[PDB]
RNA sequence: CCGACCCGUCUUGAAACACGGACCAAGGAGUCUAACACGUGCGCGAGUCGGGGGCUCGCACGAAAGCCGCCGUGGCGCAAUGAAGGUGAAGGCCGGCGCGCUCGCCGGCCGAGGUGGGAUCCCGAGGCCUCUCCAGUCCGCCGAGGGCGCACCACCGGCCCG
């Protein structure tokens, strides 16, 4: 009873910063797609 | 030979402090001593029953058992080169309690409150106690007063 | 087997020889005739061999037939090489390599086949 | 100079059996090779069990291999001991049971056969589980020795309950002054 | 072997791993158990206790054969007939259970260690324990003696 | 199969040098930033002095949190505390050194092995002469030379400490980690003092090398890596 | 040129005004048996061991090797405890009944209890994959937690003997 009463209670719901920038980029997870934009942006050039 | 007396040696340390002989005070007979708690053994010589022996004065042990009048004291003796936790029976004349543990007790008190008010605020405290940390920089006003010049003194026997 | 074999004669064999701080194979197969698992000539199910031919002249390569294993009569089938330096090693490369028989004792064979092949011709004067 | 100790630096441990069984040191070769080039920790556990002296090998009995393998949740599991099987002839029933053992007494393999279990060497684990997954890694009982009834502390001390060097059990041998009150003390 | 022996190792060493000051002598503390109770007495008190006085009865000409009655327990106990007994025995249809004479399997009397498979059984047995009894008699088996 | 399998190494290829690419541009910007801090520190000292003095009053720095401590006595004929102690500094042989953090303990502890060590308060010279000529790792045990910004990144990049200059920000300025950071640097394996010593055997303010001198360490560390 | 006292031994301390040694060759001192104890290797394994006897052209080796099985007598082990008469090692869960009285009669199952650790093993939310996706197909790795827990240790129960 008391599982029972304590569960039924639990589930009782309702800038730039470069170096940061940079550390984020640097992650070999969550700055992948960064760096693939950056090497897109080397590679090709396009006008406008 | 040396004898092998079990109070040799206890002159002063059995004795009873000045102007504090006569009655024992009875409110170190109310006091509840449960097991697992520290105690420090001190062995006053009005009562002459229960005494602990000479190398358990000023030792601090755990209580582990409790009888009518005494309790049973696990306690730390070194032996040459080994440590071995001795049990003994000591009259509660001669204990008191720990406040070394006391004190832990209350600090882990305050910890437990701390990390509960502070999981409902948010913010992060500081547990861990440091050690003296350097003093930071600060600035000494002068007031206006100059500091005052000192010379050592001149010898002069005098006794 | 052959690991279990070798664990038998890895030190206790009549073609041993331990000597100067060196140890020496003398069985017949024993290219680099030393005492060790992979060039060991009795042990594996297949092996290679070349000593000098009959003659003064040239080189036989002896091979070990997968069949008959307990049949040492049978078991090796020599072949007589007697061309020049260059197509002999060329044969024993193609026996070795386009048969995948025991890559491992490629380039072992063809120094040893040059070896011999220099044997066999006179000294200089 | 630098101050440092040296009495502890050789490591006192078994690199290798000191048997020259061969079929032993070939396996050790397997499992050497097994222990660097995987992960798995149970590798290197058979790997250092094969190591070990006969003593530090106890035998397993059936009877309890039987009853850790009937523990809940290691069903259809491979019973591995380093060691060998014993028969105990005080169990009358036998499951299926999925052995791997160094040895199996005759007895105890003729049991596990007609029950319808299966016996592998461990060459045969190798080639089954070279990971040791899905297995129940066991030991017999190490301290289940006579030579552990005498050691400890002394017996002419007090609480120690350990088995005294006799040549002969009865009431004329170490009985009488140090074993009871009635002859000086007893402790 | 000698040659793997410790001696083949000392060869060069004068005191032959015996000591430079108190030597390798003829017999220093005494020949054999002495001082058993003088200066040996911490050893014999420390290892060997019980082992000074007499206790109990002496009985001259004990003859070991009056009172041979070697035992087998209960859990043993199927082992001295054949498993052909055994199977039988557990799967007849009637009430009928084999006898186990352990007196023909060179045992005379039963303990009652360890539990007993639950089929009758009738045990032939020159003395038996009590827990035995109770053991065998709650598998519905019978004990029964004899001379 | 072979265009494919071949596009994808060159794609792995590409992808891990972006990576290192990557890691060496926030290495140079974290160094750059450093720098930036260093200035400002050894700036802002003289500026508070300044201050102060204009007020006619008197600024008091804050004492250093960092020491290094060097032995200076051998092995032989050692007090057993003494020794523990030196043991407990990671100072097991002559003429090796270390980065203390200060405080009470540390103060005391060093006070114990007053004749056995000649200790100071570094610059950042010191530190980066230190580092960067004598500095090793302890990487599995084993006395590895700090030549790759890879061997610092592997045992102490749980920690954010990532390069040469990372390790010598943490060790300078003592910060979070620096238990870590200090303990990953083998004890230095300083020569001996070219020039010579004034004497060994007594205390630095009675014309000896032992004790706390208190910046004048640096001079010793020039004149001993 | 620099360094450099004669070895062995007893000793806190030997180059010693301490003892033995003039030189050389050969010989020359921890062995064997018995009984323990522990460790290691091997075989079999609740068993194990023929060691005494016997059987095999009686004998070059061979005085060896092989075999016995109704030759396992016997030894050690598998059961302890008591001076002895003697006694002599299985409990847990669900039940209905006395009166489920700190217990007496049976059922049904299970088959040497429980706690804290415990290598190993098992499940495992969630992650890692490619030219990209909305779309699921097969297997690999990392993985918070969880589970069964070997041996062994500490503890608390339980059983046998006095
Ligand atoms: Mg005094
Ligand atoms: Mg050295
Ligand atoms: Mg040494
Ligand atoms: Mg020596
Ligand atoms: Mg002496
Ligand atoms: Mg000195
Ligand atoms: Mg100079
Ligand atoms: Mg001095
Ligand atoms: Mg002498
Ligand atoms: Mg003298
Ligand atoms: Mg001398
Ligand atoms: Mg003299
Ligand atoms: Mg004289
Ligand atoms: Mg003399
Ligand atoms: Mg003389
Ligand atoms: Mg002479
Ligand atoms: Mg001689
Ligand atoms: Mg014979
Ligand atoms: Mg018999
Ligand atoms: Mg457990
Ligand atoms: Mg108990």
């Amino acid at each position: 009873k008391a599982m029972s009463a304590r569960a039924e209670a639990i589930k009782a719901l309702v800038v730039s910063r470069k170096l940061d920038r940079l550390a984020y980029i640097a992650h070999p997870k969550l700055g992948k797609r960064a760096r693939a934009r950056i090497a897109k942006g080397l590679r090709l050039c396009r006008p406008k | 030979t040396n004898t092998k007396g079990k109070r040799r040696g206890t002159r002063y340390m059995f004795s009873r402090p000045f102007r504090k002989h006569g009655v024992v005070p009875l409110a170190t007979y109310m006091r509840i001593y449960k097991k697992g708690d520290i105690v420090d053994i001190k062995g006053m010589g009005t009562v002459q029953k229960g005494m602990p022996h000479k190398c358990y004065h000023g030792k601090t042990g755990r209580v582990y058992n409790v009888t009518q009048h005494a309790v049973g004291i696990v306690v730390n003796k070194q032996v040459k080169g080994k440590i071995l936790a001795k049990r003994i029976n000591v009259r509660i004349e001669h204990i008191k309690h720990s406040k070394s543990r006391d004190s832990f007790l209350k600090r882990v008190k305050e910890n437990d409150q701390k990390k509960k008010e502070a999981k409902e605020k948010g913010t992060w405290v500081q547990l861990k106690r440091q050690p003296a940390p350097p003093r930071e920089a600060h600035f000494v006003r002068t007031n206006g007063k100059e500091p005052e010049l000192l010379e050592p003194i001149p010898y002069e026997f005098m006794a | 087997s052959a690991h279990l074999q070798w664990m038998v004669v890895r030190n206790c064999s009549s073609f041993l020889i331990k000597r100067n701080k060196q140890t020496y194979s003398t069985e017949p197969n024993n290219l680099k005739a030393r005492n060790s698992f992979r060039y060991n000539g009795l042990i594996h199910r297949k092996t290679v061999g070349v000593e000098p031919a009959a003659d003064g002249k040239g080189v036989v390569v002896v091979i070990k037939r997968r069949s008959g294993q307990r049949k040492p009569a049978t078991s090796y089938v020599r072949t007589t090489i007697n061309k020049n330096a260059r197509a002999t090693l060329s044969s024993i490369r193609h026996m070795i390599r386009k048969n995948k028989y025991r890559p491992d004792l490629r380039m072992a064979a063809i120094r040893r086949a040059s070896a011999i092949l220099r044997s066999q011709k006179p000294v200089m004067v | 100079g630098v101050d440092i100790r040296h009495n502890k630096d050789r490591k006192v441990r078994r690199k290798e059996p000191k048997s020259q069984d061969i079929y032993l040191r070939l396996l050790v070769k397997l499992y050497r090779f097994l222990a660097r080039r995987t992960n798995s920790t149970f590798n290197q556990v058979v790997l250092k069990r094969l190591f070990m002296s006969r003593t530090n090998r106890p035998p397993l009995s059936l009877s309890r291999m039987i009853r850790k393998m009937k523990l809940p949740g290691r069903e259809n599991k491979t019973a591995v001991v380093v060691g060998t099987i014993t028969d105990d002839v005080r169990v009358q029933e036998v499951p299926k049971l999925k052995v791997c053992a160094l040895r199996v007494t005759s007895r105890a393999r003729s049991r596990i056969l007609r029950a319808g279990g299966k016996i592998l060497t461990f060459d045969q684990l190798a080639l089954d589980s070279p990971k040791g997954c899905g297995t129940v890694l066991l030991s017999g009982p190490r301290k289940g020795r006579e030579v552990y009834r005498h050691f400890g502390k002394a017996p002419g001390t007090p609480h120690s309950h350990t088995k005294p060097y006799v040549r002969s059990k009865g009431r004329k041998f170490e009985r009488a002054r140090g074993r009871r009150a009635s002859r000086g003390y007893k402790n | 072997p000698s040659r793997l022996r410790k001696t083949r190792k000392l060869r060069g060493h004068v005191s032959h791993g015996h000591g430079r000051i108190g030597k390798h002598r003829k017999h220093p503390g005494g020949r054999g158990n002495a001082g058993g109770l003088h200066h040996h007495r911490i050893n014999f008190d420390k290892y060997h206790p019980g082992y000074f006085g007499k206790v109990g009865m002496k009985h001259y000409h004990l003859k070991r054969n009056q009172s041979f009655c070697p035992t087998v327990n209960l859990d043993k106990l199927w082992t001295l007939v054949s498993e052909q007994t055994r199977v039988n025995a557990a799967k007849n249809k009637t009430g009928a259970a084999p006898i186990i004479d352990v007196v023909r399997s060179g045992y005379y009397k039963v303990l009652g260690k360890g539990k007993l498979p639950k089929q009758p059984v009738i045990v032939k047995a020159k003395f038996f324990s009590r827990r035995a009894e109770e053991k065998i008699k709650s598998v519905g088996g019978a004990c029964v003696l004899v001379a | 199969n072979f265009a494919e399998l071949k596009i994808k190494r060159l794609r792995k290829k590409f992808a891990q040098k972006m990576l290192r690419k990557a890691r060496r541009k926030l290495i140079y910007e974290k160094a750059k930033h450093y720098h930036k801090e260093y200035r400002q520190m050894y700036r802002t000292e003289i500026r508070m002095a300044r201050m102060a003095r204009k007020a006619g009053n008197f600024y008091v720095p804050a004492e250093p949190k960092l020491a290094f401590v060097i032995r200076i006595r051998g092995i032989n004929g050692v007090s057993p505390k003494v020794r523990k102690v030196l043991q407990l500094l990671r100072l097991r042989q002559i003429f090796n050194g270390t980065f203390v953090k200060l405080n009470k303990a540390s103060i005391n502890m060093l006070r114990i092995v007053e004749p056995y060590i000649a200790w100071g308060y570094p610059n950042l010279k010191s530190v980066n002469e230190l580092i960067y000529k004598r500095g090793y790792g302890k990487i599995n045990k084993k006395r590895i030379a700090l030549t790759d910004n890879a061997l610092i990144a592997r045992s102490l990049g749980k920690y954010g400490i990532i390069c040469m200059e990372d390790l010598i920000h943490e060790i300078y300025t003592v910060g979070k980690r620096f238990k870590e950071a200090n303990n990953f640097l083998w004890p230095f394996k300083l020569s001996s003092p070219r020039g010579g010593m004034k004497k060994k055997t007594t205390h630095f303010v009675e014309g000896g090398d032992a004790g706390n001198r208190e910046d004048q360490i640096n001079r010793l560390i020039r004149r001993m890596n």
